[PDB]
């Protein structure tokens, strides 16, 4: 469950959760939403980078301890 | 140092010059019973009440001759809970009154009996005279599940009782048994009994939802003998050649022997044998096949004729010497048959036990049908001594004091600890020594044997030593709390204050149920040998090595110094292993000279006997402790040893469960090597 | 709503998997997948009977459930009659003995076999998971299918423990290991490779050119024991019979030597 | 008849003549044993018991039945000779001990009781039982407890035993789970029960077959059957139809004696009396490891090894009775050659002090081997490694050599083990290459990890429904070896298995391991071990390996003693002045060597300096195989700036004053930041000062500045890092950016550190505190570079290979072209970095490995992996790996 969290802290994406048809969807959704955006389909990596950054931008994951 | 401790009390600051005042002390000490007379010793300012009178002569009781402890134990209780307070133990189970009330049908009755003994016939002849039967079910078979049940059922719709015999070969289905009892059980009469064997596999549940009846058998060698007989049936006795029935008393005889001496489990059996009924069935069987082979007819047949040989191999390596492993038992047990199964026990001059009492002897009776043999039997006297088993009678004394010692743990085991822990720990810290180096491992003079092992024993002493130290200064550290706590800190924390030894501080042979602070104390005295070695090591080298009087009991493991002497001698004169033999030369001086074979150990004692010029003589005191030991590695010539000598074994503790090795030890020409042999002479490290 | 969508979109696309098995039939494969999906979309169905807005999908949900009830009641035989099928092909068909020993169960395992083949086309003609249900009987037939299998089954495990009664012996030797025993009596290479587990030092048996009579029996380092008077195996064809006579002429040139 | 035997034994005999003379003899001796003293000691009646408790014999031939023919009586039990072909067994020596069991057990069997010899394992408890049967012919069959139990087979087993009329023997009862002990517990209670009712007095003819319940039917008891239960306390139900026995002490100076004098040895008993004791001494003052075993069983090994010795040193003799030779000496050779290869380095003097003990005066030579110790040298010289005789630098590895060659021609399923960096690898390589040389036959060796792939795969699966069987990787390998579709008989298969040893993938190599030489796959199919294949464990440890698979294999124990520091040093300078880093770079290289030689020497300054880094503080276990790897690596980019150098200035090359005084620097350059390279600041302060003290190489002179900031410049000249620190300006924009690389001290040292160690596509790890820029520094340094690229990989606590694998399916591909399959990066002329961080978070297993760690040392050290979808060996190019990760005390 763990270490999972730091690897989309330390950069912004977790690389091994998008395979196959799950990474075709979301390259799907991401080329809508740079179409909402204004951006077109480009490159699929460069679509993945355009999730990663929004991601970064957009994300804020919060996770309680008691000490 | 009973004393010593006990003085720290200040009621008995002042007990040295008491106890030298006072001239009656020293009869008072050799008194059978010391408890009923204890001479007015302690310091008080006022006058205290009789319970505070049976607390200070309890506590001499436990200074001076702690084995009538327990005796004085009762007696302190007698004279603060009142008298006859156990006089209702000693009188037999009425056990009637207890299923008639105070007992519920909903609650079983189990009957838990000492393994190797029958709790069936209380109960079974109770039934008899209240005239109610029951269905008796043995719980050993399959159908034996179903027919229970089948039974209880109809016993709680009618009302009658239940049997169910051995129940500790089922645990699940006892479980299963107690989860169908804690329903309701509508008869009130319904009474269900569990006979059953003391067993740890047995359900908590039920032990606690039932009412637990604990029965033993009787000590005493009648009493053994007395249900020995009554278990053989009279037709197997009276049948064949007459001197069968001689026979089975004799077989009768030497089992209550092998059993009673059970109880004394250090001296006399080195361990818990079972001994049990099936051994004695199976001689009983062997003694009726070999006199039916002898003696075709019934006719009486000549004691000589009685094939005394094979019914000696027999129980002495198939029956009563399988489970025997160590020699010294097996040559017990031999020493044993041959004293009793011989044609010489068939006269009227035969002596069963001797040296009884000190000058009574137990007379074999002149008979030839069972029924003389049972009033025999009967006609025993009461005050039966440990010398009739073959001890020496000071046994029975040792095994009171066991007994004693084991009741104040009991008592300790039924009793803010960052405070004592701190003063133990630190205690303990000042005590044992800080650090011991490897000074060792040098290239020249690597040859010598005795440098290797004392190498070994310095590494691995001072190995541990710095573990323990470690340890102990974490529990330091964490009892104010200036660090954290892991699990292995709980763990040995948790060990610490239910005062067990440690398992990852025991490296080396321990004895059984040993306290932590006699563990640390002997950590502390084996490390100062070591500490000694190795500064004679430093000082003079390989050399000085050789001439130092080692301690067997402070060495970890004494098989390997005995072998590392061997390889000494060995090696010195260039000898082969095989050609040295062990010779033990007792001297009284502490420094005696040692030539070029003579090794030097000190602290063996010797239980049972006392040496004097390399002559032992039996003796009543035990732990006669040996002056010093010069081992002497020979060569050996190839000789037969005299009748005269015996291979005592040498012990490393006084629970007598590791050997390692052997002396061969010239006695006086009064006594004979079978006395040595029956009273369990033996030589200890410790 | 949608999730009722996604189950219907999921199992009106769902297709069963089929592997060739040794060029005779297309076997499904991914038992434990659908499965898992079966168990999922059940514990679903049931879950959101439970909601508050299940009264306005209530009888979508209940035909649904019916429909998925229906579905996993006919793998869960599927299954087990695949698992059997596949053993018992590999027992009568792995040898040629088979047939003489157990003739009556073998025409009882043709028709079964026949039967199951057709079904086997059948299916493979129509993949698709709705399709394979909407098939005529296709239930009832999986039940005469599976219990007519577990008879032949309990049929065989009878024989081989007559078998083992007839021949203490066969004691030793497992349930597959006696199979081929028994199948393969013909041919008594295959027998060699048991003959270090009935025996105590019997390794191998030393026949006749034509395998027709045994000359002896050898021991594992190549000790070699010739019989008095040979067992001829064309006499006593059954291999328990003349396994019986080889152990009894042994004891008995045993005794003379 | 003793003396024709002794005298017949001596000759040469075909090996079951063999067998039956020494069982004669050992028969022999106790007959003679028996009548000598306790027969002759004045017993005059066959009726006394003193001849009645032995072993007697009653042959009556004119009886019709064969199994009353014979009757063995033992007291008073007398049974029928069930006269079941045993083949040739094994004869168990008549010890006293085993006497005394022989008379428990019949007397127990009389009764229609059982057996118990309880005690310590090895005392022959299960082979006494087994004797016993053999003696009156039943035939005994051996439930070992050792996790290889079963109900099924179980109770048919008992069935059959019970039907038959056979004996059972349980190796281990106490081992058993206590479920599966109860159980067995109940049906031998049902057994036994039966057993008993079965001699009833008022019952004793029998008219009612004697039946039981078993298998949830009835089951006829036959009389000849029992069941006897092996312990180390017996269960309730049992204690009171079991008749107990302590076998505590075999007497092994008696087995001794009597084998030694079946051998054919004159003087056995005093070799008896030597080497009793000094298997003990063996036993007690050597140190304690796993594979030492000088039980009962190891000492009849050595003792039929001896006289297999003495036979050929007799057959030498006489092609050239011949009762002089020294069986001391054949004796202690013997020992020798079956022990020393399994000893520790320091355990060796120790031996030959307790055999100077026990053996006085007698002395051991090993065999000279001139035939093959030439080709070892000349295939030493050719793979430029260090070949030397005795005491001469070389002795140990070439004595470990011949040890492996020794324990090949003795048997297959050989084991070497070591600590990681010993002589393990290139010892059994260049053993091959030297017995093709020699003996004219190709040796082909496949290396197998079997970590990197799981048992499934190593050993084939067969579908759950299909039933259709497809090989591993192990399984395959042996098929294609024993079906020879390309002639790969006679050629020597060598199948070493590098990597640790678990209880779990060795579980079907048992069988092999073992005589059996047989393979047995779930799906049916049996593999028998042709002879010309060998299967080796080239392990590290051998802490987490049952004692079967140990005690199955010879076993060499490769020490770090054996490759000494000289090696090492011997093997790079060779390296360096042969194997070029790509003419003129070999003349450098060469050049190079030549200057760095005085330094390479046994008491120079790197061997001192390593000396000194072994006592310092690293995060990291250190290795002096790590270190001295790098350090040669560092070295080998220096004479790579060297050519680059020279090839910039293509007039006034590089000369030797300034090559020389370049050398020099950079050769402390390199021993700075490879040893201790891995520690704190203070850490390499205190290095640096060690070095500084030692060392006759100019320093720098400034004494504020410790030597680590420090650089060599191709001048030769010492100059600070400080002056290679560029003045950065990011954008406003880009402030704290993800990417921004802010240049600085330790960027652009571990910027140097990191091409060099590229450079020679070495993997590294940047094993650092969390927060210290580790990813960061990786990546500006590996995309610096042009034709690098980078894939990162973040390895969770349950990475497995399986990770990899779809990281070469996504960004490499497979080719075949080449001799091998080959997996190569899609891009061309790009080298394919794969990044690690957090390598050494993955978990270790159950058995102290890690699944991905493994399948990294296997693709780093051979260059490839073997494929599971084919089993084929693909040979990895233009890919490289670089890791990091946390501290370990995390
Ligand atoms: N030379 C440098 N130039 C630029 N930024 C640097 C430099 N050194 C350190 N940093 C910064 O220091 C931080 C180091 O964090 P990071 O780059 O994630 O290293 P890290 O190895 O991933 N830490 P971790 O993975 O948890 O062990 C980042 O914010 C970097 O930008
Ligand atoms: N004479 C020599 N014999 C053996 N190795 C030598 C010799 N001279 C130098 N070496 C070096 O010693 C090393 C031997 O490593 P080897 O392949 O035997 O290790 P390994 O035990 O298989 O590896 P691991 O440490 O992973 O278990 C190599 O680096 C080799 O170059
Ligand atoms: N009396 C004996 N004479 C000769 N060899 C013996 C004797 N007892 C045991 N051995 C040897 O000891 C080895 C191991 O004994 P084993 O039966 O495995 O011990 P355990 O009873 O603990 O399993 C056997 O190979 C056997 O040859």
């Amino acid at each position: 469950f763990l270490e999972r969290m730091n690897t989309l802290l330390a950069n912004g994406e977790v690389p091994g959760l998008f395979e196959g048809d799950e990474y075709a969807t979301l390259m799907t959704q991401c080329k809508e939403g740079a179409q909402k955006e204004g951006l077109m389909l480009d490159s699929h990596e460069e679509l993945y980078k355009w999730f990663t950054s929004q991601v970064i931008r957009n994300l804020h994951v919060v996770f309680t301890m008691n000490p | 140092e009973a004393v010593v401790r006990l003085s720290c009390l200040p009621a008995f600051k002042d007990l040295i010059a008491k106890v030298q005042a006072d001239e009656q002390f020293g009869i008072w000490l050799d008194s059978s019973s010391p408890e009923q007379t204890v001479p007015y010793l302690w310091s008080e300012e006022t006058p205290a009440t009789p319970i505070g009178q049976a607390i200070h002569r309890l506590l001499l009781i436990q200074a001076f001759r702690p084995d009538r402890l327990l005796a004085m134990a009762h007696m302190f209780v007698s004279t603060n809970l009142g008298e006859s307070f156990m006089s209702i133990m000693e009188q037999p189970l009425d056990l009637t009154h207890i299923v008639g009330t105070e007992v519920k049908p909903n609650t079983p009755v189990l009957m838990c009996s000492v393994p190797g003994y029958d709790a069936s016939g209380h109960v079974e002849d109770l039934a008899a005279e209240q005239n109610t039967q029951i269905t008796s079910i043995a719980i050993g078979s399959a159908e034996g599940f179903n027919q229970a049940d089948k039974a209880i059922n109809t016993a709680v719709k009618s009302g009658r009782w239940v049997m169910l015999k051995n129940v500790h070969l089922a645990p699940g289905w006892l479980m299963q048994l107690e989860k169908k009892l804690h329903s309701l059980q509508p008869h009130a009469c319904f009474r269900l009994f569990l006979t059953m064997e003391i067993n740890p596999k047995v359900p908590v549940n039920l032990l606690r939802a039932g009412r637990i009846f604990v029965f033993e058998p009787p000590p005493g060698v009648k009493a053994n003998m007395l249900r020995t007989f009554s278990s053989i049936p009279v037709s197997r006795i009276c049948k064949s050649p007459n001197e069968r029935a001689r026979l089975y008393f004799l077989l009768a005889w030497f089992h209550a022997i092998i059993q009673e001496r059970l109880r004394y489990a250090p001296l006399g059996w080195s361990k818990k044998y079972e001994f049990g009924e099936s051994d004695l069935r199976s001689a009983c069987d062997t003694v009726d096949t070999w006199l039916d082979d002898t003696a075709k007819g019934r006719q009486n047949i000549s004691p000589d004729k009685i094939p005394w040989s094979a019914l000696k191999t027999l129980m002495a390596q198939s029956i009563y010497g399988g489970r025997v492993d160590n020699e010294f038992d097996q040559r017990l047990l031999n020493t044993f048959l041959e004293r009793l199964f011989t044609t010489r026990s068939f006269d009227s001059e035969f002596k069963l036990a001797c040296k009884v009492d000190g000058h009574k002897d137990i007379q074999m009776p002149d008979g030839i049908r069972r029924e003389e043999f049972v009033q025999w039997v009967e006609l025993l006297p009461d005050t039966q001594t440990p010398s009739w088993l073959g001890l020496p009678n000071n046994a029975e004394r040792v095994l009171l004091t066991t007994q004693g010692v084991d009741m104040i743990s009991k008592m300790l085991k039924m009793q803010a600890w960052m405070r004592t822990l701190h003063t133990t720990a630190s205690n303990w810290l000042h005590l044992i020594p800080q650090t011991l180096s490897h000074l060792k491992r040098t290239v020249e003079n690597i040859k010598d044997p005795l440098f290797r092992f004392f190498e070994r024993e310095v590494k691995m002493g001072a190995k541990l030593l710095q573990d323990v130290r470690q340890d102990l200064a974490d529990v330091v550290q964490v009892c104010e709390g200036k660090k954290k706590q892991t699990n292995y800190l709980r763990t040995l924390i948790n060990e610490l204050v239910k005062g067990i030894l440690p398992r990852s501080w025991s490296h080396y042979t321990v004895p059984a149920g040993m306290t932590v602070i006699q563990w640390v104390s002997d950590f502390s005295e084996r490390i100062k040998q070591l500490q000694n070695i190795s500064l004679a090591a430093a000082s003079g080298g390989a050399k000085e090595l050789k001439n130092i009087h080692v301690c067997l009991g402070g060495l970890f493991v004494p098989e390997a110094y005995i072998t590392a002497t061997r390889q000494y001698v060995a090696q010195a004169n260039s000898w082969s292993l095989e050609e040295l033999c062990l010779e033990v030369n007792v001297t009284t001086s502490q420094g005696a000279t040692l030539d070029a074979c003579s090794f030097g150990v000190t602290g063996l004692k010797l239980q049972g006997a006392t040496c004097n010029n390399n002559k032992l003589s039996l003796s009543n005191a035990i732990s006669t402790a040996l002056p010093l030991t010069q081992l002497r590695w020979v060569k050996q010539t190839n000789t037969e040893k005299k009748a005269s000598v015996v291979t005592l074994p040498v012990y490393l503790n006084f629970t007598r469960a590791d050997l390692i090795f052997t002396v061969d030890f010239e006695i006086a020409t009064k006594e004979d090597p079978r006395s040595f042999y029956e009273r369990g002479v033996a030589v200890l490290c410790t | 709503e949608e999730f009722l969508k996604q189950i219907r979109e999921v199992w009106n696309t769902y297709e069963l998997d089929l592997v060739n098995y040794q060029n005779k039939c297309r076997l499904i494969r991914g038992w434990d997948d659908l499965f898992n999906k079966v168990k999922e979309h059940i514990n679903s169905v049931s879950a959101m009977k439970l909601s508050p807005y299940y009264k306005v999908f209530e009888e979508d949900a209940l035909s649904w459930e019916d429909k998925l009830n229906r579905i996993m009641a006919l793998f869960d035989v599927w299954i087990d009659v695949q698992r059997r099928w596949v053993y018992l092909e590999g027992i009568f068909t792995g040898s040629a003995d088979i047939k003489h020993l157990l003739p009556v169960e073998t025409q009882r395992f043709q028709s079964i076999s026949t039967e199951f083949l057709a079904l086997m086309k059948k299916v493979s003609k129509s993949p698709l998971v709705m399709d394979v249900l909407n098939i005529q009987g296709v239930q009832r037939s999986l039940e005469r299918l599976a219990d007519l299998l577990g008879k032949i089954q309990k049929a065989l495990g009878e024989y081989l423990e007559r078998e083992r009664s007839s021949f203490p012996r066969f004691y030793f030797v497992g349930d597959e290991d006696l199979l081929e025993i028994i199948g393969n009596s013909k041919n008594v290479a295959k027998l060699q490779k048991h003959f270090k587990k009935m025996f105590a030092g019997v390794s191998s048996i030393i026949l006749n050119e034509d395998n027709s009579v045994v000359l002896g029996i050898s021991s594992r380092e190549g000790e070699e024991v010739m019989f008095k008077t040979p067992v001829s195996i064309t006499e006593h064809p059954k291999i328990n019979e003349w396994l019986t006579l080889v152990e009894k002429e042994m004891r008995v040139t045993l005794a003379k030597l | 008849t003793l003396n024709v035997l002794a005298d017949s034994v001596l000759m040469e005999q075909p090996p079951l003549r063999r067998r039956k003379l020494e069982h004669l003899i050992t028969e022999l001796v106790h007959q003679r044993d028996v009548t000598r003293s306790l027969i002759k000691s004045k017993i005059d009646n066959a009726k006394s018991f003193e001849w009645l408790s032995q072993m007697r014999f009653y042959f009556d031939p004119k009886q019709t039945d064969v199994l009353q023919q014979l009757s063995i009586q033992m007291a008073n039990a007398k049974f029928n000779y069930g006269f079941e072909y045993l083949g040739v067994q094994d004869k168990l020596v008549q010890t006293p001990l085993t006497d005394r069991c022989y008379l428990t057990m019949t007397q127990a069997l009389e009764a229609r009781l059982g057996g118990s010899p309880f005690g310590p394992a090895g005392t022959g408890k299960t082979e006494s039982v087994k004797a016993l049967g053999h003696q009156l012919g039943r035939f005994v069959l051996v439930f070992n407890c050792d996790e290889t139990f079963d109900f099924q087979a179980m109770g048919r087993i008992f069935v059959g035993l019970c039907q038959v009329g056979a004996w059972g023997c349980f190796d281990e009862f106490n081992r058993l789970e206590e479920r599966m002990l109860s159980a067995v517990s109940q049906q031998v209670q049902c057994i036994q029960e039966a057993l008993r009712e079965h001699s009833n007095p008022n019952y004793d003819k029998t008219s009612a077959p004697i039946t039981c319940e078993l298998l949830n039917k009835q089951v006829k008891v036959s009389p000849d059957m029992a069941i006897f239960i092996t312990m180390n306390n017996l269960p309730d139900n049992l204690k009171k139809l079991f008749r107990s026995l302590a076998m505590t002490k075999p007497d092994r100076q008696l087995i001794a004696q009597v084998m030694l004098y079946s051998q054919g040895f004159r003087t056995a008993e005093v070799l008896a009396n030597k080497i009793v004791p000094f298997f003990k001494l063996c036993d007690e003052q050597l140190s304690s490891q796993s594979h030492y075993d000088f039980g009962l069983r190891a000492l009849k090994s050595v003792l039929v090894s001896a006289g297999n010795v003495k036979r050929e040193r007799i057959q030498k003799i006489k092609r050239e009775i011949a009762e002089n030779l020294p069986e001391q000496e054949i004796l202690i050779q013997s020992v020798c050659e079956t022990m020393v290869p399994k000893l520790v380095a320091e355990d060796i003097p120790l031996l030959f002090s307790l055999l100077s003990d026990v053996f006085p005066g007698v002395q051991y030579h090993r065999g000279e081997m001139t035939a093959l110790r030439e080709e070892l040298k000349k295939v030493c010289q050719e793979m430029y490694l260090t070949y030397g005789d005795g005491e001469e630098v070389g002795g140990m590895w070439v004595e470990k050599v011949l040890q492996l060659y020794q324990i090949t021609q003795i048997n297959h399923g050989l084991m070497m083990v070591g600590p990681s960096g010993s002589g393990k690898s290139m010892a059994w390589r260049v053993l091959l290459k030297a017995l093709e040389r020699l003996e004219g036959v190709e040796g082909v060796a496949h290396i197998i990890d079997p970590k990197a792939i799981s048992k499934d795969h190593l050993y084939g699966t067969l579908d759950p429904n299909t039933r259709e069987w497809t090989d591993g990787l192990f399984t395959h390998v042996l098929r294609k070896i024993i079906d020879s579709v390309r002639g790969e008989l006679q050629k020597r298969q060598w199948i070493v298995f590098d990597g640790d040893v678990d209880p779990e993938w060795v579980e079907n190599l048992n069988s092999v391991l073992d005589d059996n030489k047989l393979l047995t796959l779930p799906n049916g199919e049996r593999l028998s071990l042709p002879p010309n294949v060998r299967i080796m464990f080239e392990v590290q440890d051998l802490k987490y390996a049952t004692l079967a698979t140990v005690s199955r294999c010879g076993m060499v124990w490769f020490s770090e003693d054996v490759l000494s520091t000289d090696m090492i040093f011997n093997n790079f300078l060779a390296r360096l002045r042969s194997i070029p880093l790509d003419s003129p770079m070999l003349q450098i290289q060469r050049d190079a060597a030549t200057i760095m030689q005085p330094y390479f020497t046994s008491n120079g300054l790197v061997t001192k300096a390593l000396e000194h880094a072994f006592q310092l503080e690293h995060i990291m276990d250190l290795t002096r195989l790590r270190c001295l790897g790098s350090l040669f690596s560092m070295l080998h980019q220096a004479c790579r700036n060297v050519a680059q150098y020279n090839a910039n200035h293509p007039d006034f090359p590089m000369q030797i004053e300034q090559l020389e005084r370049y050398i020099q620097r950079y050769l402390v350059y390199a021993i700075l930041w490879s040893l201790s390279g891995d520690s704190r600041l203070k850490m390499r302060a205190e290095l640096g000062e060690y070095i500084r003290r030692i060392t006759t190489v100019p320093l720098p002179t400034a004494p504020n500045i410790p030597i680590i900031d420090y650089e060599v410049s191709i001048s030769g000249e010492w100059s600070p890092w400080q002056a290679k620190v560029p003045q950065i300006e990011v954008e406003t924009h880009k402030v704290a950016a993800p990417d921004v690389v802010v240049p600085t001290l330790d960027t652009v040292r571990h910027e140097a550190l990191l091409y060099t160690w590229l450079a020679e596509h070495k993997p590294l790890v940047l094993c650092g505190p969390p927060g210290s820029g580790k990813t960061m520094t990786l990546f500006s340094a590996l995309r610096a570079l042009p034709d690098m690229e980078v894939v990162g990989l973040n390895f969770s606590s349950a990475t497995t290979p399986e990770l990899l694998l779809k990281t070469f399916d996504h960004y490499c591909e497979y080719r075949r072209t080449p001799n091998g399959v080959v997996l190569a990066p899609v891009q061309l002329g790009k080298w394919l970095v794969l990044f690690c961080d957090e390598i050494n978070l993955p978990d270790m297993d159950k058995y102290g490995t890690q699944r991905v760690i493994s399948f990294i040392r296997q693709m780093v050290e051979h260059g490839g992996f073997y494929r599971t979808s084919d089993q084929t060996w693909v040979k990895l190019e233009r890919i490289q790996f670089v890791g990091a990760c946390n501290p370990p005390t995390d």
